[PDB]
C-alpha cells in the first residue's frame, strides 16, 4: 500500500497506488468502476478490505 | 446626477445578489468546457467493437 506498484487481483492486471476504502462493497461485489469504466476500487481475495 | 449613479451602483448590486441567470454568458462557458471533458471521459467507457 501507499506505493506504486503492477497489480494484479484476481487477473485484474494493472498499474496503481493502493490505499485503505471507505467505500462499502455489498457482499457480490468485487470491483468498483469509474465513469471511464476502468476499475478504480477493488475487495482483497485474502482479507476482505 | 451623483444621487443617480449611486442609487442606479445599489441597483448592481441588488441585482446580482438576487438573480441566478445574469452570469449565465460565463457559466454557460464553464458548462461547455466541463461537459466536452466529461463527454470525453464516458467515450472510454466504450467498446468500439
Ligand atoms: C485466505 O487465508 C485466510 C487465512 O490465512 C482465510 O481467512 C481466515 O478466515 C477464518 C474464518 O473467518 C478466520 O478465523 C481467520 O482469522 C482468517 N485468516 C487470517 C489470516 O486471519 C481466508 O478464508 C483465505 N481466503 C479465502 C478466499 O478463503
Amino acid at each position: 500500500k501507499n506505493k506504486c506498484v503492477n497489480f494484479n487481483f484476481n487477473g485484474l492486471t494493472g498499474t496503481g497506488v493502493l490505499t485503505e476504502s471507505n467505500k462499502k462493497f455489498l457482499p457480490f461485489q468485487q470491483f468498483g468502476r469509474d465513469i471511464a469504466d476502468t476499475t478504480d476500487a477493488v475487495r482483497d481475495p485474502q482479507t476482505l478490505e | 446626477i451623483a444621487n443617480q449613479f449611486n442609487s442606479a451602483i445599489g441597483k448592481i448590486q441588488d441585482s446580482l445578489s438576487s438573480t441566478a441567470s445574469a452570469l449565465g454568458k460565463l457559466q454557460d462557458v464553464v458548462n461547455q468546457n466541463a461537459q466536452a471533458l466529461n463527454t470525453l471521459v464516458k467515450q472510454l467507457s466504450s467498446n468500439f467493437g
